[PDB]
């Protein structure tokens, strides 16, 4: 909001705050941009005239983050999580970095344990050698060093080697994130062939990636939030089947809920995962996830310190699955006397064409 | 057995329609395809070309039943708007 | 004619505009009684309008400027 | 057996050969998004 | 609404009378259509907040005293109600009229001296 | 203090990958998915469909494009109509605001893959026209562009030319070969 930065490291910044031509002076560095949250934190320092370099791994990919910043603005640098080169280079003259690289499944290239640990260590190292200024963490919510989830497990353990080696880590630990291009609303919308093992119980506090983009800006911008961990989540107590009928009372969608038990189930898992190329939305870890709930951290800072209201997800159903509504003529409702009567002061065929 | 089953639903169909004119066109001509199913087996029983014959006069007569059904329909609609019943 | 002052009644209830409620009769004038304005007398007569699902007509509405007159012309609305 | 039942297995068997190809070659995003 | 569907003849005001029926019956037009604006451009807002903006509108010009100025403030919003009523602006256009769907927001002057000073003049 | 056991140790030995461009290819299974991408690249190549919005003149230089002279056929280029049937859409000719919401909506119905090719000192940047109140100063405000060909207008030549630096583009895509290092 003020006019002049003065980095942790001492550097002086004299913005001036417009839109794409002006002048933000921040420079980032964002891993992990490509995915769906990552659009939201490059958006908003380009659009308002920071410089942004984006590591990417595949081409396509990146190519709808160009479109928010002027020219010299967006930086495309091409990298991979084992050449530390690449990311050496992403970061040398970046402010802040950001880091919000993360699966949901293990690869046959990246265990949960390679990607939340081998990535951290080698990216925060970067960090570490060039002396950057800030360096935000987006870990997870239910993010616990000792957890039978390897999710939970292996990025509770990076929130670990991230303040071994920088002890200034902003840690932003966000609810399971919800709003166009999701994987929680879009999945209720999407699948027909639904597996669980825990009856859709799951119970968090879904948040909007829209409030996590802007509050990951506001990290940036108070030196204040530097050195302490986040809690960022809505306002209800939700219940994975509670979320589903908003979907279903929004969308009147009809699914297959099949809830095969967990023995059954989660060695199922693991060999789908293992020759199926794509996201398959179940694996062993993640039906893991299933069984946990959401705990929120009671020493670690929220929307409000940052100065932020979260939304909850029910004002927000009708807006991101109105494009999924199958409404035709044929679906309208019968119809009235009154109305019946006016179509007599019409012809409904032309005789003459 | 099928020539039998294949009029039922044609009945049928005029068992559960209380609002649909338009599967009473339909179910009238699933009953003539029983109907003239029915006579072309038995004229392949009884080494007849008399029953195919009236097979294709019955065909013949069907299509134009529906010219007719379907030109009244027309005229209905023009004025109404709706082909539905009020129930 | 009980229920279309019971609809309208407590619609104006959760009209902002209205100076103060219990100031509604069965002749209340929207300008001198409620203290609503030129521009909140139309508010009114549309949510007065959407209620009852008829569109009032300009030469018509121009005539709403008291209750008792809004219930005049919709009585004489076949429709409701 | 008969040519025209081979016949019309065949074709339906190169008939089905061009959906695999579709669905399994092709990407597929999930996201597949009144008047008188 | 012999070309368009909801073309008017532009006309001139006769007098204030005059005048003042017709700001009343564009006024209720527009409050009446807001339902209507409100699914075609999909507006993710109440009714009531499109209806209390629509008055803003015409609240700005609630002190003009001169009737060659209301005919041409009238053909601005005649003009206006066509081509939304026709599906003639884009999304864009309509719910840019909402001056809080800006990144910077409704807050967008400096609420007093001190904090644009801070911020150099916002 | 340790954050893990295995730190300050496992760090001392980890593996280097070079980068995507600056990848090698060896193995049976590397060559087959490289064989794969040849022959997905070698048809997205020999099949160029342009679905186009000729908004002004350099339009007339991609009609010439088709005549005599210049033919797209003997390349395989057929311009579509529909976005549906495109490939990659070449904007030639400039953007204005009352255009741009129907450019974003026939973009925003390409399937994939998607390139997009600005044509001209117009789309690329404004032109004539940059500093006007009607005029879009540049179409990648609005979506994303992989070739910029220059001129007012660019010659049939310099948009061939820019669609054979498209065509190399998508020859060096690899497909298969990155899903494969992630
Ligand atoms: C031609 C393709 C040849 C592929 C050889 C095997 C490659 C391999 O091991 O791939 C593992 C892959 C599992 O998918 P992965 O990439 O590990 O993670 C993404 C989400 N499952 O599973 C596969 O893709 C292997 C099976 C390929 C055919 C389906
Ligand atoms: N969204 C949610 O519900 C929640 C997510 N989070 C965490 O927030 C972060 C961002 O979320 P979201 O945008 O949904 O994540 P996505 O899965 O949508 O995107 C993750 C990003 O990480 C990159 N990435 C993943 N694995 C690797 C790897 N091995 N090497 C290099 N890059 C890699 C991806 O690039 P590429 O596309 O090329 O793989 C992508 O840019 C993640 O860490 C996520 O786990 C936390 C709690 C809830
Ligand atoms: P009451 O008697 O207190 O007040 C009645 C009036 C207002 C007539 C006054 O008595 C009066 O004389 N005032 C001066 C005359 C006047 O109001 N002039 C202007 C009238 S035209 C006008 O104000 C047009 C406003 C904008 C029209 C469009 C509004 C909606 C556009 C956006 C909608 C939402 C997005 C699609
Ligand atoms: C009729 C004969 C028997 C059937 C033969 C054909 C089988 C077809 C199914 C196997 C191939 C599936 O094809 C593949 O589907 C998945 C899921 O929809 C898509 O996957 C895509 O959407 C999913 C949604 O969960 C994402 O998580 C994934 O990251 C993305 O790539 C692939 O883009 C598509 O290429
Ligand atoms: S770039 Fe030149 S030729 Fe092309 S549309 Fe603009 S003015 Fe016309």
């Amino acid at each position: 909001i003020s006019d002049i930065h003065i980095t942790r490291t001492g550097k002086p910044l004299i913005r001036i705050q417009g839109g794409r031509s002006s002048l933000g002076e921040h420079t980032a560095t964002v891993f992990g941009a490509t995915g769906q949250l990552g659009r939201y934190i490059v958006n908003r320092l380009a659009r308002q005239g920071c410089t942004v370099i984006v590591p990417y791994r595949e081409e396509m990919a990146k190519r709808h983050l160009k479109v928010s910043g002027d020219l010299g603005r967006v930086i495309f640098m091409e990298f991979d999580l084992r050449n530390t080169q690449s990311i050496e280079e992403s970061v040398r003259h970046s402010d802040v970095v950001y880091n919000l690289i993360g699966r949901d499944y293990p690869t046959k290239n990246f265990s949960l344990a390679d990607v939340h640990i081998e990535g951290t260590e080698r990216i925060v190292e970067a960090v570490a050698k060039y002396d950057v200024d800030r360096f935000i963490q987006v870990s997870t919510y239910n993010a616990n060093p000792d957890s039978t989830c390897e999710f939970f497990r292996t990025k509770g353990i990076a929130e670990k080697v991230a303040r071994h080696v920088f002890p200034e880590t902003t840690i932003v630990r966000p609810a399971p994130m919800f709003g166009f291009e999701d994987r929680l609303l879009l999945k209720l919308a999407s699948v027909t062939n639904l597996f669980t093992s825990n009856h859709m119980r799951e119970k968090f506090w879904p948040v909007h990636v829209n409030e996590v983009g802007e509050a990951l800006e506001r990290m940036l911008y108070d030196d204040s939030t530097a050195g302490q961990t986040f809690e960022l989540y809505g306002p209800r107590q939700y219940s994975m089947a509670q979320i589903a009928e908003l979907v279903d009372r929004e969308i009147y969608k009809k699914r297959r809920h099949i809830n095969l038990p967990k023995p059954i189930l989660q060695p199922l898992a693991e060999l789908i995962n293992r020759v199926l190329w794509w996201d398959t939305g179940l694996s062993r870890d993640q039906v893991e996830r299933e069984f946990h709930d959401q705990v929120i951290d009671p020493t670690a800072k929220t929307f409000k310190d940052l100065g932020m209201e979260p939304t909850d997800i029910s004002k927000w159903t009708y807006h991101y699955l109105l494009p999924y509504r199958p409404s035709t003529y044929y679906d309208l409702p019968p119809s009235t006397e009154k109305e019946m009567r006016e179509e007599r002061k019409y012809l409904h065929v032309l005789d003459d064409q | 057995n099928i020539t039998l089953i294949l009029f039922l639903i044609g009945i049928l169909g005029f068992v559960l329609n209380r609002k649909n004119i338009i599967l009473m066109l339909i179910s009238i001509e699933i009953m003539l395809l029983s109907i003239t199913f029915l006579i072309l087996l038995s004229s392949l029983n009884m080494d007849d070309i008399i029953g195919q014959t009236y097979a294709i006069y019955i065909i013949v007569v069907a299509g134009a039943e529906s010219a007719i059904g379907l030109g009244i329909l027309v005229a209905f609609y023009r004025l109404r708007g709706s082909i539905a019943i009020e129930y | 004619k009980v229920e279309v002052y019971e609809r309208i009644k407590s619609l104006l209830a959760g009209f902002d505009k209205v100076n103060d409620p219990n100031n509604i009769t069965e002749t209340a004038h929207f300008a001198n009684d409620l203290g609503l304005d030129s521009l909140d007398t139309v508010e009114v007569v549309m949510a007065i309008e959407e209620e009852f699902s008829i569109e009032i007509p300009d030469k018509d509405a121009d005539q709403i400027h008291s209750v008792d007159k809004a219930i005049e012309y919709i009585l004489r609305q076949p429709d409701a | 057996m008969s040519a025209m039942s081979i016949y019309i297995i065949f074709v339906s068997i190169i008939a089905i050969l061009f959906l695999a190809i579709d669905l399994i070659f092709a990407p597929h995003n999930p996201y597949k998004e009144q008047s008188r | 609404v012999q070309p368009t569907k909801f073309a008017v003849t532009v006309r001139q005001s006769r007098n204030w009378a005059d005048a003042k029926q017709r700001v009343i019956a564009a006024y209720r037009a527009w409050i009446r259509a807001a339902p209507e604006i409100q699914t075609m451009y999909s507006i993710p807002f109440p009714v009531s907040h499109i209806r209390t903006r629509i008055r803003q509108e015409f609240e700005r010009h609630r002190y003009v005293n001169k009737l060659n100025v209301v005919d041409v403030l009238l053909q601005q919003s005649n003009a206006d109600f066509q081509e939304t009523m026709n599906f003639w602006r884009q999304q864009s256009h309509v719910m840019a009229f909402f001056k809080e769907e800006h990144f910077r927001g409704e807050k967008r002057l400096p609420s007093n001296f001190i904090t644009g000073f801070l911020e150099g003049r916002n | 203090v340790e954050p893990y056991p295995g730190y300050e140790l496992r760090k001392s030995l980890r593996k280097e990958v070079p980068l995507p461009s600056q990848e090698g290819t060896k193995g049976l299974v590397q060559y087959a998915l490289t064989t794969l991408d040849i022959i997905t690249n070698w048809a997205r190549q020999g099949s160029f469909w342009p679905m186009t919005f000729g908004l002004a003149c350099c339009a007339v230089e991609m009609m010439h494009l088709s005549t005599p002279r210049y033919d797209q056929d003997r390349l395989g280029i057929i311009f579509r109509a529909s976005p549906r049937q495109s490939d990659v859409m070449i904007v030639a000719g400039t953007l204005t605001n009352k255009m741009a919401p129907a450019l974003r909506q026939v973009y925003d119905q390409m399937p994939d893959p998607r390139w997009v090719i600005s044509m001209g000192s117009c789309a690329n940047g404004g032109g004539y026209y940059h500093y006007s109140y009607s005029v879009v100063r540049g179409c990648d405000r609005i979506v994303p562009v992989d070739v910029y060909v220059p001129g007012c207008p660019p010659t049939s030549e310099a948009l061939m030319y820019g669609i054979f630096q498209l065509q190399r583009k998508m020859r060096n895509t690899k497909i298969t070969r990155m899903w494969y290092r992630k």
